[PDB]
């Protein structure tokens, strides 16, 4: 029961898979690196590769290994990023609007340079912790006792 | 192919009655049934499509329902302008569109006893060579009246042809004219010509008979 | 407001060819598939042909496949139906209808008044008018317009003076290929010798006007 | 392919050109259920299945919902909610031999009627009697398959007929199959109403010197309003200038 | 306590008919009456509460009415899915809740004459010691058919037990199987075993009889 | 969207105890009084028990008062019905229902699928399959699955090959405490010696599978 088919260390290969409205978007980016211990530090933008109209509900996944290579996995979240497009339309840097107060100020001012000064960025409201309910403690009680326990009927 | 049976063949109802008509299909059709209305002589007009959709400009009292093989068209309150013929047509088999037999709705009234008249062939017609005997049933309701021809006490079938007028606008009664047509030679070969009428308003069959060339 | 007018119908002999034309108005004729639907005299409706909106697709029922042809001129907003090699079964009223296109399948939204088409191998003939006299509580008399073709024929009593009690039965196509019709009128038995009853029959296709007297049988 | 092993082909992720069904008038029989062919080339479907096989003419009427018979019951069946089309045309010139073409087989016996879109190719010996058939033929043990007799002189009811059943399935997923889309010539330097891949607007299309990235399809300004686009057919960048307006 | 008499015990009607079912209470309940529906085998489902309140998600064609002791449930237009058993339940005596007898609605059709078959006890059963005579009435409508057992022209009552299937999905006809069970000694004590069937579609009772040990 | 699932039903001897559990989902279980209502096989509905929303008030009808007990765990959203000292009258399908609380009176808002509880003093027994041969316008044959307990028993003809014309009568609880069932099938009288008819009866509770041949009587 198939509903689709398609056919077309030294390398750091990044990929991003995400499902939106039944469309499976795959972005990718291959770069040369010289580091085996951990992810090389630096900024590189990922450009899309595929938009498969599979329309599947995905909640788990797995990898496939060639048996006769470590790999890293991160989870995406709905964040707001300030992206800088250079002249040719390529992303050269990005700022995360929730990483720390400096980045919040950057996103508020829509700039990567913040002039010396004080900037009002956010509001702040303390939420209530617990509820309190108070009603007067009963003083007069309806006399059901003398009706059920009456000495004589 | 797909055969659509529409029932009843014809029903009698009064104004304001909740009329219902059924339409059945030989095989299953999802929701591809449509109801059209046609007055006598006038062109058909659309009432319901997809069997659950009221066409724009149609009174709300009409409603279609049903799925699979059986469908129903219901008029909550009958109106004088609703006495017409309704056709149910399927659309599932796109290039084999078929329309239903139809269900004429007549004006309900009391049973009217037919008036039976028997007219022998005119001498002018006998001069040509043919002979026609005319049996006229007048002012009866409902239209279901059996007309039988007897020649020398022998039943005749296929020798005549009938024609029925529409329900009357004044008394809502019907008229039927049975014309027993034959040749001159067959006309003199027999003496007695009779027309028997059996109607719901007749306690017993009524026979109007005449002997040839006696007057 | 949608209008569809049919034209080109008539009487034609078997094996001949005819061309029906439908004119659409008050909607986009070029963006709705058009259907030709025929109704035989006395029978129900019957789908005949279908043409798409762009005039590139044509479909027909088996009864007419390889025999009729359907085309459309969007510039003139017209629909043409060429009916070649017509048989007697083709005798019917033809209508042009819009699709509507609200569903994946074909339904009929609007209908025209249609045009009649008759296929017969009989020439026009003058009607023969005969009397139907009454006898001896009212009485009923009439006239018989037999052996006439084609339809219609107009029948009146006393040049239209006698209206109430008059019943004109629909014509019946007898085996001879002509048409037979009967007109009847019921009058009181008392008024049978004084009042004069004459039936007037007019057949424009044959251009035949006949005034036939009706009197009670004498014997 | 033989009817019992009716050959299934799949169609998806391609523009479906139905002109082959229109121009070809050599189709002996053609019936659509659920969908009208005229309104078919401007409607998208998730997938299309072309199930093709061979039968004789007398059996062609049997390939449809609510049909019964050897072909309908034991070799190929369709659902009662089928939504597609069925096409059939003669192949006598190709599927006939002077000595009789017997390469087409069909299931003659089966213990049960096939389920919708079920393919059965088992050659199990059919048990027609009480005695079990332990893989051997004989008394009440017949081979389930029989071969057609196709000769040039065979009657029309027995002449070979190739049948193709198209079934259009539209699931709750994006439709990869749509009909061809009509386009027009491109006019520059003139106030025109443009429509690129559903992005509509009004303006003057002019040649530009902006270098898009290979995967980028549109441009935007600070206002987010479309400022440049890329012609889908030819990869050239067009600036969009709103048509001149002002005060008199 | 409160007894709820629901009538009719069983009614026959066709699709689209305006069905009405009455429910009477021994004493007066103000507006605390409800109507529930139950298909064969399936669990009950709520239709109406408070006798004048349509439950959410129910077709509008169901309507409750009445106050005091007599209440009515009306379906303006019957539907194929409306053939079920309807119960009326009073809620006034909250801690003495009671339900009505029920009114099964069957599919109305023409009268079908039962086919009567008589099967004597099998020799294998006679080996065990018991003997069962099976009287089968097949394909009849309505279900009201009297089945009587006669042994040596003597009526038998209570010696058997009947079993009737639901209305058939194909022809809407019923089947009944009366099993006259007895011991071997009581089987040889008598010779003639007969089953008499009286049905609305039978002009006269039909008797199927056999003599013991004669084939 | 409200769901109620019953569990814990089964077969138990008279005088024993059972615990039925109802699982509520997709609504506030703790804020609605719960009702237990039983329906005996073939009989009508009979109100049984009620528990308040807080699980503090418990009411029973006179038929089961002092014999059954109702409790609820709002933390687990579960309703427990402990039926101690069970009699034969308790054999029924029990349902848990929400109150609704829209009226001052008790009404049932939603019904679960229910759980069957059978009270009998008979052990599981293997069914006895006997033939019912036809005789000499079609014929009818069948099989009798007698003396079996508990329900149900699955009956098929020709290993499910023979479907049309097969009628399986509901089982009847005979005075012996077991169950008696009859299955029949009508076939043309012509096909009586060539076609072989074998009825397959399976009783999973007793784990008894029997294939019984059916042939016409010989005399
Ligand atoms: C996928 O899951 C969502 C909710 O998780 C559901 O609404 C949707 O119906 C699912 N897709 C399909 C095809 O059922
Ligand atoms: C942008 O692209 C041009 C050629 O298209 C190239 O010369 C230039 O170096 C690019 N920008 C940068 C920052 O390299
Ligand atoms: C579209 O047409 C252009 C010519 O205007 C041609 O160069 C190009 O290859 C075409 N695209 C495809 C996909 O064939």
């Amino acid at each position: 029961n198939c509903t689709f088919e398609y056919v077309s260390f030294k390398n750091l290969r990044e990929f991003v898979f995400k499902n939106i409205d039944g469309y499976f978007k795959i972005y990718s980016k291959h770069t040369p690196i010289n580091l085996v211990r951990d992810l090389p530090q630096g900024f590189s933008a990922l450009e899309p590769l595929v938009d498969l109209p599979i329309g599947i509900n995905i909640t788990r996944f797995q990898t496939l290994l060639a048996l006769h290579a470590a790999y890293y996995v991160g989870y995406l979240q709905p964040r707001t990023f300030l992206l800088k497009y250079n002249e040719n339309g390529t992303i050269t840097d990005a700022v995360d609007c929730a990483l720390d107060p400096l980045s919040e100020t950057k996103c508020t001012l829509k700039s990567f340079t913040v002039e010396k000064g004080i900037y009002q960025t956010s509001n702040f409201r303390v939420q209530p912790t617990e509820s309190i309910v108070r009603f007067p403690n009963i003083t007069n009680l309806c006399p059901f006792g003398e009706v059920f326990n009456a000495t004589r009927f | 192919d797909i055969q659509m049976t529409q029932s009843p063949s014809s029903l009698s109802a009064s104004v304001g009655d909740r009329v219902t008509i059924t339409c059945r299909a030989s095989q299953s059709i999802s929701s591809y049934l449509n109801w059209y209305q046609q007055k006598p002589g006038k062109a058909p007009k659309l009432l319901i499509y997809a069997a659950s959709s009221l066409q724009s400009g149609v009174p709300s009292r009409f409603s279609g329902s049903g799925s699979g093989t059986d469908f129903t068209l219901t008029i909550s309150s009958l109106q004088p302008e609703d006495f017409a013929t309704y056709y149910c047509q399927q659309s599932y088999s796109t290039l084999a569109l078929t329309f239903g037999g139809g269900t004429k709705v007549e004006i309900k009234r009391t049973v009217a006893a037919p008036s039976v008249f028997i007219f022998p062939p005119s001498d002018e017609q006998l001069k040509s060579g043919t002979a026609s005997v005319v049996c006229l049933l007048n002012n009866f309701y409902p239209r279901e009246a059996k007309v039988q021809w007897k020649v020398d006490n022998a039943l005749q079938s296929g020798n005549s042809q009938e024609s029925v007028t529409e329900q009357d606008s004044k008394d809502s009664t019907y008229s039927l004219s049975s014309t027993l047509t034959l040749s001159k030679a067959d006309y003199e070969k027999h003496k007695v010509y009779a027309c028997e009428v059996t109607h719901q308003g007749l306690s017993s069959p009524v026979t109007k008979s005449f002997n040839r060339g006696e007057c | 407001e949608v209008q569809l007018v049919e034209s080109g119908g008539g009487v034609v002999q078997p094996g001949r060819s005819l061309r029906l034309s439908c004119a659409a108005s008050a909607f986009t004729f070029s963006s709705y598939d058009m259907h030709w639907v025929r109704q035989a005299p006395g029978k129900g409706l019957e789908w005949v042909a279908v043409i798409s909106y762009d005039g590139s697709n044509k479909y027909y029922a088996d009864s007419v496949k390889g025999r009729f042809t359907i085309s459309r001129d969007n510039s003139k907003n017209t629909l043409y139906l060429q009916m070649n090699s017509l048989r007697a079964e083709d005798t019917a009223v033809y209508y042009c209808a819009k699709d509507g296109g609200k569903l994946w399948v074909y339904y009929f939204d609007y209908w025209g008044q249609g045009t009649l088409v008759t296929v017969s191998s009989a020439s026009t003939k003058g009607p023969s008018v005969f009397p139907l006299a009454p006898s001896s509580g009212t009485a009923a008399l009439g006239c018989l317009v037999k052996d006439y073709f084609p339809e219609p024929v107009t029948v009146s009593w006393n040049s239209g003076a006698l209206t109430s009690g008059v019943h004109t039965f629909p014509a019946v196509l007898q085996s001879s290929g002509l048409y037979s019709l009967s007109s009847v009128v019921t009058v009181p038995s008392s008024s049978l010798g004084t009042q004069t009853y004459i039936c007037n029959v007019n057949h424009k296709p044959s251009n035949t006007k006949v005034d036939k007297r009706v009197e009670p049988k004498s014997c | 392919a033989s009817v019992y092993a009716w050959n299934r082909k799949r169609i998806s992720n391609c523009v479906a050109d139905y002109s082959v069904l229109y121009n070809s008038a050599s189709f002996s029989t053609f019936k659509c259920y659920g969908v009208s062919p005229t309104k078919l080339n401007d409607l998208c479907f998730t997938n299309v299945y072309a199930d093709s096989f061979v039968i004789r003419g007398d059996e062609v009427r049997q390939i449809a919902p609510g049909q019964t018979g050897k072909i309908a019951d034991y070799n190929y069946k369709l659902p009662d909610d089928f939504t597609g089309c069925v096409i059939a045309w003669n192949s006598n010139n190709l599927d006939s031999k002077v000595g009789g073409n017997y390469n087409y087989l069909y299931r003659l016996f089966r213990k049960s009627n096939l389920k919708p879109f079920e393919r059965d190719i088992s050659t199990e010996i059919y048990q027609a009697g009480s005695t079990p058939c332990n893989g051997v033929e004989g008394f009440n043990c017949y081979f389930p398959l029989q071969s057609y007799g196709f000769q040039p002189t065979n009657g029309v009811g027995y002449q070979p007929y190739r049948v193709v059943v198209l079934s259009f399935e539209l699931l709750h997923a994006p439709a990869t199959v749509c009909g061809p889309k009509k386009s027009t010539n491109l006019v520059k330097n003139k106030c025109v109403n443009f429509n690129f891949n559903g992005l509509t607007g009004t303006g003057v299309l002019t040649e530009s010197n902006k270098k898009f990235l290979p995967f980028q399809q549109f441009g935007r300004d600070i206002a987010d309003t479309t400022d440049a686009v890329r012609d889908p057919q030819t990869l050239e960048i067009l600036d969009i200038t709103p048509c001149s307006f002002g005060g008199v």
